[PDB]
Order: structure tokens, then sequence, then C-alpha cells
């Protein structure tokens, strides 16, 4: 190579983490300003020009706010759960292609990597809620466990239908395969279902049961203050963007367009971000449109509506592939 | 190993040794002669050697101790540096290659 | 050494010892990955018999192919040097134009179709060699002679046309 | 001719070693805390 | 006179360090101990998921990416469910008072050494390697076996549904009995 | 070598356990894990995809066992009311 | 057109009373070579199960509700149909396995196949599946109707690995090709 | 109220579509697979749609005896 391995690895990680953590801060302001417009409001417009420094004041305010360790709380776990949720939520950005193979890890199995990292971070929510040893946080954590028993099979079922078309499990190859057609056209029911599960996966509304404010006070994060609360917020909003990126990876062609490398690489980055930003809007639009579902009804919806339909596609879709001679070669090509 | 299916989608590295042992048994052992299978003994040790490597581990231990004790005792003139080794067989580094090969 | 792919390799081992005088010397091919992919279908069109003879010799001596088929291996190396020299003395600009595009394109052949269609017509009229891929579906036009490549990032230009031997403009 | 005095200790070590673990199993199934040196 | 053997450090394209397998190995044993010595059933199950994560990270570092990810994917959901049953079926406070004595240490030592000595010979040279003249594994390259290298998930798929489909059919029957049996014994009676 | 050490933890955590039956059922999960690890490590040494296939089928039946166990444990708890194992 | 090799694959030899025709016959051959007795027995066997559950109901009623017995008939009806079809398939395939008297099957095997030879068409036909996939299919289904009590399995793959030397078919057809030419000469 | 399938299958399929659509349409979509496998392939080959040849995944070793090649021998090296 031309320069050091460690430096190339260094600047690539920075170019991924730093712009993403900046992107996370603006989704929080953007949601507050988007719902307000739907609510005939303005949203943040006085912490920085047009309100563009609001997330930083919120972040800085909490890192200077006193932490409390409850006497009834198992304290090592009280701190371990938010730290697990944050680290393991942010790890999911290590396999996103911002171009063909332009990922921190172009892994051959990056889809399974994302399922492992998301599942491990939800276990922090469960642990932190239980550790608090307060009723509402206890009821919050039990809902989060019910919720993962609801959406995890749904996403894993949905993605397996994308892998049947792509044949790869590598995020770049799936995007490259969509140069034929975006997977939202042939897999239109799967796109709706995967999007529904992603909203449930992120504990976003209408599925905000674990942290519901009108039923529990803050659910799992009710005893959590200062930096611990901020760890859970960055995990949640970083999960929203990551799931919007993954939905764009799997159904909307990823980075596909709708000095010379820099000009080209920019178009891939914009194209992925534009499609991600549209799906980020759909989340915020969804929180603003609907009531909260009841947690019994979310479990029944995933288990008697979504999964029965997804199992039937899992049968139907390969039968269409063998019939039309369109099973993808599973070798390395794209 | 014995199956025929390895890690890359290609065949297992010890499969030829397994097929020879099965071939030997079927083609030497019989009901008429119980002792044809004694021909299969060397074939059986080789299948275990391709599996565990104890005999090839034992040879390299002997030669490696013999080799290091010889090079250690041997007269030393000039060590070829890593950069010189990295320049072996390049396009415009003839001097470095000649030093490495001592030619 | 073993065919297992290494996971903890921090070192490399060399061997300055040369093959014994009893084995005839063959100058090894000096071409790199991108040039060899651009010349592969011309190596195949000239050295198929030699390539096919090496592999049939190895399948004729199981476990001993490395030591008992050395003459065939020297024959393939020599045969494949002939095409490389021939392409060099007759297609040097087009050949470089193709494998350089291939180097910038992930060695994907569909990503450099206009450079292949020029290099192939130069090879066909000079070295009289022609790219053939077996069992391509007959109904569909061959993929290396399709005007539109669906997986190409830059669309094939309308002016650039595919090269079919035996057909004039 | 065999060394009975040398043999018997080997015979004692084998059989006596078995009773060691049957002793250890007795200590484990005890309902009262006595300690490892019991 | 003659050098004849060159040991060179690999600049790029070099693998991981094998030191990390010794870190994961000790942590995996530490975590295994804490699963059973801990007085609280939730730190015990927290150490349980940590144990599977260290075993899975070890599996990824040796190149078994699918099974390590598949282990972590399946055992995180499993540990989450195990958490769920501890909450329902265990009094946490009274169990943290469920103190145990070490009358079983002498049994531990004897039972520990005797099994370990016996099963150390049962394990093969491939594994007991790397327990001042060390051996070095040497690897090279082939081209005939590299024409279409598959990923281990594809290598298993190449045979899991044709050559060994009996195991899949039997596997499916075990899952069916668990899906029917685990529900027959715990269903609300109405 | 970690294979034996893990297998001994799960065997004693099953036999020397004086806490509760979920920890009984956990220790089985540890023993199977160590055996799967031995099979996975051998299969890489012998270039065998069959060992990984064997591993995957021990994961599927190890989850089937733990579901049947947790189901039986619930049945027992509904009637007994404690899944605590009692000494003295 | 002699292949010069008629036993390409190693096959299991079984001690049976009758001649072996095919250890992995295609599903269509098992049906085609079935005797009228095989239809008669399989149909009686399918009738046996719901007729059994009827007699048990008549002699010893279950005291079931108003619509439970009709439900049980539908299950008993299916299981007897499923059990009687496996019975009928097993009766024909044993004549192919050499494990039943098969004089009729042998001659209609020698005719059908030697017809395929002189037609130049593959004895066992053509397969979409790859040559190795054919092997896996042959090694999954050969002699597989012996396990019908536990796990059913039928051959739907046209493969060439059927356990029999094919030389007798070639060695035969040419004699029918020798006599055909001579008979044409005197005309 | 609710029809029984075995008494009136068509009135049941109408009731199942209207009242239990997610379950009923799972069975349709899933059943549509084996219908696809039984009808599309025959009609595809009917209209000349030909399944493609398998792509090479191992070197294709030619059958038959070696061709007795003359040329590219050791003398030609210089
Ligand atoms: C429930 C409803 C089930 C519906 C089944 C699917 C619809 C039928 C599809 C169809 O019409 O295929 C006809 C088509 C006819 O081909 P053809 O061109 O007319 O003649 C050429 C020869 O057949 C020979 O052709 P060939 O040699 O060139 O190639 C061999 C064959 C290769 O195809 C095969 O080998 C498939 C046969 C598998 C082995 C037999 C398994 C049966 C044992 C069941 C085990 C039960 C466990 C308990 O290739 C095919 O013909 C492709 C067939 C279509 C794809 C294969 C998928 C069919 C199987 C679907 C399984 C459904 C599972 C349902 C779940 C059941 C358990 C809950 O192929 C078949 O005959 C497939 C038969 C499948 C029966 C086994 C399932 C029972
Ligand atoms: C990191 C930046 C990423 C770039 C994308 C966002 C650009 C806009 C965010 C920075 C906003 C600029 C600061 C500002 O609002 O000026 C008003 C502020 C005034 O403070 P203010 O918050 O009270 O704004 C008052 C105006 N109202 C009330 C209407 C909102 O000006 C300054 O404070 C002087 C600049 C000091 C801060 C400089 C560092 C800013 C962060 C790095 C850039
Ligand atoms: O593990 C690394 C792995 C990445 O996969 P791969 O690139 O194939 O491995 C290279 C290893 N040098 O990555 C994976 O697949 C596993 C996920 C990363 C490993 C765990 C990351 C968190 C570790 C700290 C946790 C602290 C609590």
């Amino acid at each position: 190579m031309s320069y050091s391995q460690t430096i190339n690895s260094l600047v690539e990680v920075v170019l991924v983490l730093v712009p993403s953590l900046v992107g996370i801060a603006y989704v929080t302001v953007g949601e507050r300003k988007t719902m307000g417009s739907m609510q005939r409001r303005l949203g943040p417009n006085a912490v920085g020009i047009y309100g563009l420094l609001q997330a930083f004041a919120d972040a800085l305010k909490l890192l200077l706010k006193e932490y409390v360790g409850p006497t009834q709380a198992n304290l090592v776990l009280f701190f371990l759960g938010p730290v697990i949720t944050l680290i393991f939520s942010l790890l999911g950005y290590a396999v996103i292609p911002y171009g063909p193979g332009l990922a921190v890890n172009d892994l051959s199995t990056g889809i399974l990597y994302m399922l492992a990292v998301s599942s491990l971070a939800t276990y922090g929510i469960l642990l932190a809620g239980w550790s608090a040893n307060s009723k509402y946080a206890f009821l919050g954590s039990l809902r989060s466990t019910a919720q993962l028993i609801s959406y995890e099979l749904v996403l894993s079922s949905s993605i397996l239908l994308v892998i049947m078309l792509s044949g790869s499990l590598s995020l770049t190859v799936i995007v490259e395969s969509q140069r034929a057609i975006w997977y939202i056209l042939p897999l239109l029911p799967v796109f709706i279902i995967f999007f529904i599960g992603s909203v449930a996966e992120t504990n976003r509304a209408p599925f905000d049961l674990a942290e519901a404010e009108s039923e529990l006070v803050s659910g799992f994060m009710t005893e959590h203050a200062a930096v611990i609360f901020v760890f859970f917020f960055l995990a949640e909003y970083g999960s929203i963007v990551l799931m919007c990126i993954l939905t764009s990876i799997l159904f909307l062609g990823g980075y596909l367009l709708i000095n010379a490398p820099t000009v080209e690489g920019s178009f891939y980055g914009l194209s992925l971000g534009v499609k991600t930003s549209i799906l980020i809007f759909v989340f915020i639009w969804t929180r603003a449109s609907f009531p909260r579902i009841r947690f019994d009804q979310l479990m029944s919806f995933c288990w008697t509506v979504l999964l029965p339909i997804l199992f039937a596609l899992i049968v139907l879709v390969p039968c269409i592939l063998y019939s039309f001679n369109i099973f993808p070669v599973n070798i390395s090509l794209l | 190993m014995a199956s025929g299916y390895g890690l890359n989608g290609g065949p297992s590295r010890c499969f030829p040794f397994w097929q020879e042992l099965l071939a030997c048994y079927v083609t030497n052992s019989s009901e008429d002669n119980p002792d044809g299978k004694n021909k299969c003994i060397p074939v059986m040790e080789d299948y275990y050697e391709c599996l565990h490597h104890r005999k090839e581990a034992a040879r390299v231990r002997a030669l490696q101790a013999a080799y290091r004790e010889a090079e250690a005792k041997k007269l030393q003139e000039n060590p070829p540096t890593a950069g010189q080794i990295r320049n072996l067989g390049l396009l415009n580094k003839e001097e470095d290659t000649k030093k490495v090969h001592c030619a | 050494m073993a065919t297992r792919k290494p996971a903890f390799n921090q070192h490399v081992l060399l061997d300055t010892t040369p093959l014994p005088d009893s084995i005839p010397k063959v100058k090894e091919i000096g071409a790199s990955s991108a040039p060899l992919l651009s010349a592969s279908f011309f190596i195949g069109a000239r050295c198929k018999d030699y390539n096919d003879d090496y592999m049939q010799c190895k399948n004729e001596n199981p476990g001993r192919g490395e030591f008992e088929c050395l003459k065939e291996g020297r024959r393939v190396t020599r045969c494949a040097r002939s095409v490389l020299k021939d392409i060099n003395t007759h297609c040097l600009e087009q050949f470089r134009a193709h494998w350089q595009c291939l180097d910038n394109n992930n060695q994907q052949l569909w990503q450099c179709r206009p450079a292949e269609w020029k290099l192939n017509k130069c090879v066909y009229e000079n070295l009289k060699l022609e790219k053939v891929i077996p069992d391509q579906p007959k109904n569909s036009t061959p993929v290396h002679l399709r005007q539109r490549q669906i997986f190409a990032h830059h669309a094939i230009p309308p002016w650039e046309r595919p090269f079919i031997p035996g057909q004039p403009e | 001719p065999k060394d009975a005095v040398h043999l018997g200790l080997k015979g004692a070590a084998v059989v006596g070693g078995i009773g060691l673990l049957f002793a250890a199993v007795r200590t484990s199934l005890a309902r009262k805390n006595v300690g490892p040196w019991a | 006179s003659q050098i004849s053997l060159l040991l060179l450090k690999e600049i790029y394209t070099n693998g991981s360090t094998h030191i990390m397998l010794d870190i994961l190995s000790v942590l995996a044993v530490i975590s295994g101990i804490c699963v059973i010595i801990s007085k609280n059933p939730i730190v015990s199950v927290l150490h349980l998921i940590g144990l599977f994560a260290y075993v899975s990270f070890y599996l990824i570092l040796i190149g078994l990416n699918f099974v390590g990810l598949s282990y972590l994917i399946v055992y995180i959901g499993a540990v989450s469910i195990l958490f769920l049953f501890i909450l329902m079926l265990i009094n946490i406070r009274t169990s943290e008072l469920q103190s145990n004595t070490s009358n079983s240490i002498p049994l531990t030592i004897l039972v520990g050494i005797i099994i370990s000595s016996f099963l150390f010979k049962m394990l093969p040279y491939g594994v007991i390697i790397s327990n001042k003249n060390d051996l070095f594994f040497i690897t090279s390259k082939i081209w005939d076996g590299a024409l279409a290298e598959n990923n281990h998930i594809s290598s298993i798929g190449n045979i899991m549904y044709t050559n060994y489909n009996v195991w899949l059919i039997l596997a499916s029957f075990i899952l069916l009995l668990a899906m029917v049996g685990a529900i027959v014994i715990t269903i609300k009676p109405r | 070598n970690i294979t034996l050490i893990l297998f001994l933890i799960g065997i004693l955590g099953f036999v020397l356990n004086r806490k509760n039956i979920i920890l009984m059922l956990i220790s089985i999960e540890i023993m199977l894990l160590s055996i799967t690890f031995l099979i996975l490590l051998s299969s890489l040494n012998m270039d065998d995809i069959i060992g990984q296939t064997y591993a995957i089928y021990i994961i599927v039946v190890a989850g089937a066992e733990s579901a049947i166990g947790l189901g039986i444990l619930v049945a027992f708890y509904r009637l007994r009311g404690s899944i605590a194992i009692e000494y003295k | 057109n002699t292949p010069t090799q008629t036993y390409q694959f190693p096959s299991k030899t079984v001690k049976t009373d009758y001649p072996l025709i095919d250890n992995d016959p295609h599903f269509t051959r098992v049906i085609r070579y079935a005797r009228p007795s095989d239809y008669a027995h399989g149909l009686a066997a399918a009738a046996a199960g719901p007729a059994a559950l009827w007699l048990m109901e008549r002699i010893s009623p279950s005291q079931v509700g108003r619509g439970g017995f009709a439900k049980a008939m539908r299950l008993a009806g299916f299981i007897g149909l499923a059990g009687g079809f496996l019975y009928f398939y097993q009766r024909s395939i044993l004549r192919f396995y050499g494990m039943s008297e098969n004089a009729r099957e042998v001659e209609m095997d020698m005719r059908e196949m030697t017809d395929r030879v002189k037609a130049g068409l593959p004895l066992y036909g053509e397969s979409r599946l790859s040559p190795a996939m054919q092997g896996v299919a042959a090694r999954q289904s050969r002699y597989s109707a012996l396990f019908f009590g536990v796990m059913p399995w039928f051959n739907f793959v046209n493969h060439n690995q059927h356990g029999v030397d094919t030389a007798k078919y070639y060695q035969q057809a040419e004699r029918e090709l020798e006599a055909e030419r001579l008979a044409r000469e005197q005309a | 109220t609710t029809p029984r399938f075995w008494s009136t299958p068509l009135k049941y399929c109408r009731w199942a579509a209207r009242e239990r659509p997610a379950l009923f349409f799972s069975v349709v979509i899933g059943a549509l697979g084996p219908v696809t496998l039984a009808t599309v392939p025959p009609l595809r080959r009917l209209i000349g749609d030909v399944d493609a040849a398998p792509i090479p995944l191992t070197y294709p070793i030619p059958p038959g005896p070696r061709k007795q090649l003359k040329g590219y021998d050791d003398d030609t090296e210089d």
C-alpha cells in the first residue's frame, strides 16, 4: 500500500463515526422541527441560528448533570446496560457501504453481523431496566423483551427473502444486485413488512411501549439521568438512522444513483443519504400520525399477521426463482 | 477429513487418504483371507498422519533444532535486511536481489 | 505448504534454493493480474490443448502431479508467453487501454466493454485469435457482445459498438 | 519372587484412592457447613 | 556462506495476533465460573451471555464467521428468554441469600483432575498444539481449488439440503415435538 | 484445552449446584457449548464442513432441549411454587 | 454405440431370490409396471383403516360429540389412502428390487430398454440436475422403499446410476439390429 | 354464524377471505408456490425459454486420451 495501515484505518473510522454522530444530532433536531411543522409549530429555532445548535446544548447539558445511583439498584449493571446498548448500536455502522465496498469492514456476512449487534444492544435495555429495581423501569424492561420476541423473527424472515434474490449476505453485493432493479419493486410486501418491523425494532411510535410516557413515566430509563440517559438516546436515534440505512441498502438500491474518485464517491454518499433521509422522515411522520399500539396487540400482530405472511413468501419466492431459472450464482461476482 | 467436503466448497484435504484406505480394505480383505487387511496398515497410518500431523511434527522438531544449531554455529558475514528481502525479484532492484541470493 | 487460508500469519518464509540442474529452466510469466485477465481468452484460444494436457496429466498421476507433469507445465508457461509477446508486438496500446480500465474497475469485465471491443478486433485481425465462451444461451445475445451492460456503473456509449469477427461495418 | 511390601502399598494406593472420593462425596452431601478440611 | 531460509515479517496482508485467543480463552473460563458461583441469578445469566460472546469472538477470529455469528444470534435471544424465566420463576432476593458452603471443594479437586487427566489423551494433536523450539504452521496457495472459493455458510448449504438432508428432516421433527410439547404442558386451560 | 475447562464447569455447575433448576438447565447449555467448540475446532484442523454441520445441529437440539426444559420447569413451578433446590 | 463401460458407479449387492432390474426405478416405472393385483391390494388397504375405525365405533362407541366422528373419519380416510398408496408402490418396486417374483417385469424391462438403445435415447432419460446432484439423488433413493414404514421417498430424478450392468441391453439390441438388417436384405 | 369448510367450502373461503385475511391469504400465497413449480416450467419450455447450462465451478477436465502434443518443448525456451 502507499501509507500506513494504521493511519488508513484511523481516518476511515473517523470519516464514518464523526459524520454519523453529527448526523444523529441533526435527526433529533429534524424530528422536533418536522413534527412541529405537522403540528403548526416551529420547533427549535433559538439554540443556535435556526435552532441548529439544539442537540449540542442538550448533549452538553446532560454531561454536566448529576448522575444518581439508586440504593435499591444493582449499580454495576445499572451502568453496564446503557454502555452495552450504545457500543453495540454504533457498531452497526461498521459494515455500511458508502459506495462499492466503501465500508469499514466489507465482510462476506455483514447482514448476520447487523442482526448480532442489534440483538446484543437490546439486552442492555433489558438489563438496565431490571437493574433499576423500580416498578416502572421493571415494567419498561419487560415490554422491551416482549417487543424483541415480536420483531426479531420478522426482520430475520424479511432479510432472508432479500438474500434469496442477492445470494450474498454482503451489503455491497446486495446493492450491486439492485443495478437490475431496486428490491422495493419485486419485494414490495417485504419492504412494507421490513419497515414495520424496523419501527418496532427501534421502539419508535406507534411501538414506543418500553419507554411510553403516557403509560409508564419513562419505562426502562425512568431512574436513568445525565450520561446514562444520553447513552440510551444516542443508541435509539443512532438505531433509527442505521435501520433507515439498512432499509435503503436492501430495498432502495443503497448508494445507487437515482478528485475524480472524490466527485464520484460524493454522488454515492449523497444518494444513500437522500434515500436514508427520506426514510428518516417517514419515521418522524409515523410518530406524528398514529396512536400507540397496545403491547399485547403488537405481539399478536407480528405473530398472527406478519410472520404467517412472511413464511408463505419464504415458500413462494424460491418457487418463482427455480421456475424462471433466476437463482443467483452464489460465487463472488458483484 | 473422511467426508469429501471441505471449508471452501472444494474437497476435504484428507479425503484422498480416506478413499485409499477404503479402497485397500475392500480390495484386499475378504472372507477367504482374514489377513489381507494387514496390507491396509500403512494406508491407515497415513490417513491418521494427514489428520493429526504427529510424525511431520516430529520430523520438523528434529530438523529445526539441527538447523538452528548449525546456522548459529556457522560463520556470519552479512545479514540480508528485511528491505533487501522485500526487494527480491523486483523490476529495478537487481543489486538487492544479488545480495540476497549471494550470486 | 497447506491450502488452508491463514488467520494469524505475521511472518513469511522464503527459500533461496534453485530447482536442480536436472530440471530444465523456464522463464516465468511476468504479467500481473489485470494484463492476465485481458489476455485470458486469447491464452485459452491458443493454449487450450497444452492447458488441457497439463490437467489431464495431473489427473493421470494422483498425488504426484507436481513432480511427474513438469514438462507439460513448462509447455503451458511457454505457450502463454507466446500470446503475451504477440499481443505486445501487435496490440500494445489497446491491450494497455483494456487492462488499465480493468485495474480501475475491480477486474470486472462488464465494466470495461468498449476497451475489450477494441482490443479484441485488434487481436482478431493480427494474431487471428477469438474470444469463445461455451454454453452461452442461444436465444439471448452473448453478454460480452451486448450493447447495454446492466451491471456497468458507466453506461456503454452508443458510438462504441461490440466486436463480432467475420462481420464488417 | 515378588516384593510384597513394595506391592502392597501400590495395592493400598489404588483401592485407598477410591475411598478418598467416596469420602469427598460424603463431605459434599453433608447438610452442615464443616469446611473443606473436613 | 548460504542463507537458504528467510524469515520476513509480513507488511500488509498479515493476520491477527494469536495473543487475543489467549485473552478470549481466559475470559471465557472466568465467565464460566461466575455463571455458577454468583449469588444473584441475573449476574449469573449476564455472565452466561458474556461466555457465549467470548466463545463466538474466538470462533470469528479463527475464521469460523457464520457459526460464531450464528452462535451469538441464537444464544442472545436464548439468554434473553432465560432472563425472562428467572424473573417469573425465581425469587431474586431470597436466592441472593441462598448462600452455599465449600464442603464440595475436595470433591471438585478430585473430580476436576481425574476427568481432565482422562480426557486430555482423548483430544487429538490438532487441538493440544499450543498448550524454546516451537513449530510454525506453513501455508501456500493453489489455483485449481480457488476457482470459485465459497464462504463456509455456502459450503454447508451446498450439502445441508441434499447429501445430509436426513439430519435436516430429523432436526425438523425434534423442533416440531418441542413446539407441540412445550405448549401442551404450559397452555392456559380453557 | 478450553474445551475440557468449559466442560468441567458445566458438569460441576450441574452436579454441585445448590441454587435452582434454571442454573441446572444452564449448566447443560455450557457442556453442549464446550463439546460444540471441540467439534468446531477439530473440523477446521481437518478441512471438514461436516463438523460445522454437526455443530449447527447441536445448537438446534440444544435450543429444543432448553425450550422443553423451561416448559417443564414452568409446569413444575405452578404446582410446587419454588424451583429452588433444597438442602437441609 | 457401445459405451464400453456399463458399471460406472459402485453399488450395493443384496442377496435376493429374483433378478435385479433397477435399485432406483423412476416413479413412473413403478406405476407403469404395477400389476392389476397391486391396484386391488392397495385399494383394499386404503379401505381397511376407516373401515377399522367404523367397526370400532359400531362395537365400542367413543361417546364423541355431534361432529367429532366425521372429523375422525377424514383423518382415518387420509391415513388409509396414504398407507395404501405406499403399499401399492412397495408391491411394484419389490419386483424391480428383485425381492418379489418379477418374470413379467424383467421381460418388459428388456423390451422397453432395448427399444431405448436402438432409438439412441438415454436408457434412464435426461436430467435437468447436474451429474453430481444425480449421484446424491441415486444415493438417497436406491432401495429406499424398504424404509416406507418410517420415511417415504420416491425417485423423480432421471439419473443413470441404477445398480445394473447395462451391457445386456446393448448386447441385446444389436442382435435385434442384426436380424432387422438381414430381414430387410431378403426383400 | 361462521361457516364450516367441509359443509360448504366456497362459503368458507369467502368468509375466510373477508374475516381472517392474513391467515387465509397466507395459505393462498404459500400454495401458489407449488402451483408455480408445476405450471411455469412446462410452459416456459413450451415457448422456447431454455434453462441455461450450469456455470463451471471446477476446471472442466476434458475426457478421453491425451492428445499427443508436439510444440512448446524445452528446446523452444531459448
